[PDB]
């Protein structure tokens, strides 16, 4: 996160840290005691599928405390439509092997109904994005969880306010822009998979997943987020599915 | 009536008690700008005469136009929109705290995420579990 | 669908209506409005009108800068087509309505001219605020007046809704008034009131 603040411990209690072979990989969002949403692109380079861990209740990556809870990742489910190395359909649904225990420091973010999310949450201007990613484009990552308030744009506005870059990715219906085009504030590579969370009448909901961007906080560009509202029925059906023997599952979408 | 035309010019007699033409008014005021200033309003017409403000609204006349002032339950240029008839889910979520469902022919209803139940007020939601989704307990 | 165009703010005394083109054919509109940092509020849901009264949203804070946008939806019903409006700041841009001379009285060798309080759409406690309630010292009234038997005009200006002017004995004077916000560079004055004469 560039130009954000430290999220005070416990105040982002749905943020997940994902680890592969014990090393920081990406963020994620807890949505109930068993299931975590993250970004598909976080898994493009994985060879060791049996060594993924989700950490809940994490705050300072330099010190362990009694609020952290680790769980093995049993399944990673990504839309079959997603193409590694690209931006569209950038979502992954992760099944933990054992549930986390909800505590003051560990709480899921609500996955909203689609229509509520399209007709109401989409017009809440500001939402929060978080993670332990880079503090400056191509800079060092953060040791304390960082959080940033970003305003959302309709795609027509984002296109109209964005500097043209030859051969850049299309912003599709499965994405939305959020942030600032003045170089001050954005999410960053190592925030990938982390929540864009929206507060509405006293409850917080998952609306976006940190996904891609032209650098970080680059002038003339916004952050791009996976549009979670397009995946509600896909996630809800998969959360009712039977576990399978291998970790990765590429499931049909829609 | 020629017998009513025997006196010197008079704004009151010619333009107030009667309708007057631009030149009758000019002969009274003489100066071009004074005459124009009078005439622009005098010949304008009361645009509130057609009573365009609905639902008990109040009309104020302007030059070639009017303004309606509505009672609190109404809006629109002519107070034509009933605020009471706008209880639908695209209008600030139907006033529902969490989920909103439209029902044509009848009133919308409000609903809640898992972990919450609807209060008796029909809009507000309350947790039914210790750690419902989307609340930050550390702050409380 | 086709996107709206020529979005235009029509506003007088804070009664504020957004207008646009075209007449809809097999499409309907919905409008949203926000301040720069606030949430979008929807209005005029699925209207076939090419106008939307936004008075009730803008009077909440007349000094905010609002942006509106008009969505087009096809008949029978990702993101719809839309067009943004100009920005609008009501305090700075609303037209001043045509005033009315309420009375004139000769007291002494002078005449008092009273301008009717101009009513606006901003509410407080069940009543509508006057232009002076809203603008205070930012608002003056100006009086254009003349003696019938002389050439030349006279102007007076007031910080309240009353003028007290000197007049020559046994003559008729006529009067007309304007509302003026002197601090403005553009849209500074109302249209002139109807002329009233002794
Ligand atoms: C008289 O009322 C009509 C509508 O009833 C309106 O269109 C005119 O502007 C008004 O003078
Ligand atoms: C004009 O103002 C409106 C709001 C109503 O109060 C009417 O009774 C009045 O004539
Ligand atoms: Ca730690
Ligand atoms: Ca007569
Ligand atoms: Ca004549
Ligand atoms: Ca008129
Ligand atoms: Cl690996
Ligand atoms: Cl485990
Ligand atoms: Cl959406
Ligand atoms: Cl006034
Ligand atoms: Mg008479
Ligand atoms: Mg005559
Ligand atoms: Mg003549
Ligand atoms: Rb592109
Ligand atoms: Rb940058
Ligand atoms: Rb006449
Ligand atoms: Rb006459
Ligand atoms: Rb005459
Ligand atoms: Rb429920």
């Amino acid at each position: 996160i560039v130009g954000g603040k430290v999220c005070p411990k416990g105040e982002c209690p749905w943020q997940v840290l994902l680890l592969v072979n014990g090393a920081q990989l990406c963020g994620g969002t807890l949505i109930n005691t068993i299931w975590v949403v993250s970004a598909a692109h976080c898994f493009d380079k994985i060879k060791n599928w049996r060594n993924l861990i989700a950490v809940l209740g994490e705050h300072d990556l330099s010190e362990h405390d009694g609020d952290e809870q680790s769980r093995r990742v049993a399944q990673v489910i990504i839309p079959s439509t997603y193409v590694p190395g690209t931006t569209n359909h950038d979502i992954a649904l992760l099944r933990l092997h054992q549930p986390v225990v909800l505590t003051d420091h560990v709480v899921p973010l609500c996955l909203p109904e689609r229509t509520f999310s399209e007709r109401t949450l989409a017009f809440v201007r500001f939402s929060l994005v978080s993670g332990w990613g880079q503090l400056l484009d191509r800079g060092a990552t953060a040791l304390e969880l960082m959080v940033l308030n970003v305003p959302r744009l309709m795609t027509q506005d984002c296109l109209q306010q964005s500097r043209k870059v030859g051969d850049s990715p299309n912003i599709t219906e499965y994405m939305f822009c959020a942030g600032y085009s003045d170089g001050s504030k954005d999410s960053c590579k190592g925030d990938s998979g982390g929540p864009h969370a929206t507060h509405y009448r006293g409850t917080w909901y998952l609306t976006g997943i940190v996904s891609w961007g032209q650098g970080c906080a680059t002038v003339g560009h916004f952050g791009v987020y996976t549009r979670v509202s397009q995946y509600i029925e896909w996630l809800q059906k998969l959360m009712r599915s039977e576990p399978r023997p291998g970790v990765l599952l590429r499931a049909p979408f829609p | 009536a020629f017998l009513e035309e025997l006196r010197p010019g008079s704004l009151e007699r010619e333009c107030k008690e009667e309708q007057c033409s631009f030149e009758e008014a000019r002969e009274i005021f003489k100066d071009a700008e004074r005459t124009k200033l009078f005439w622009i309003s005098y010949s304008d017409g009361d645009q509130c005469a057609s009573s365009p403000c609905q639902n008990g609204g109040s009309c104020k006349d302007q030059l070639q136009s009017y303004i309606c002032f509505c009672l609190p339950a109404f809006e629109g240029r002519n107070c034509e929109t009933h605020k009471d008839d706008q209880l639908i889910c695209v209008n600030e979520n139907g006033g529902c705290e969490q989920y909103c469902s439209d029902h044509t022919g009848t009133k919308r209803s409000c609903r809640c995420h898992e972990g919450y139940s609807l209060l008796a007020d029909g809009v507000s939601c309350t947790p039914t579990v210790e750690y419902p989704c989307g609340k930050i307990p550390i702050l409380e | 669908t086709v996107a709206a165009y020529n979005l235009t703010w029509k506003s007088t005394n804070f009664k504020t209506i957004l207008e646009w083109e075209p007449k809809p054919v097999n499409q309907v509109y919905t409008v949203q409005i926000s301040t720069k940092s606030g949430d979008w509020k929807s209005k005029c849901f699925y209207t076939t009108d090419t106008e939307c009264d936004l008075t009730d949203e803008i009077v909440k804070d007349v000094k905010q800068t609002y942006l509106a946008r008009v969505f087009s939806y096809p008949a029978g019903n990702g993101e719809p087509l839309y067009e943004n409006s100009p920005e609008f700041t009501p305090y700075l841009e609303t037209n001043l309505g045509q005033p009315t001379i309420q009375s004139f009285e000769q007291v002494g060798t002078k005449v008092n001219v009273t301008v009717e309080d101009e009513r606006t759409l901003v509410r407080r406690n069940n009543t509508f605020l006057s232009l002076r309630d809203v603008f205070g010292k930012d608002l003056i009234y100006t009086l254009y007046y003349w003696k019938s038997s002389s050439s030349g005009k006279k102007t007076a200006k007031t910080n309240t809704n009353e003028f007290l002017i000197d007049v020559d004995k046994g003559e008729n004077y006529c009067f007309s008034v304007q509302a003026v916000i002197p601090s403005r560079t553009v849209n500074r004055k109302s249209t002139d009131s109807p002329v009233e004469c002794m």
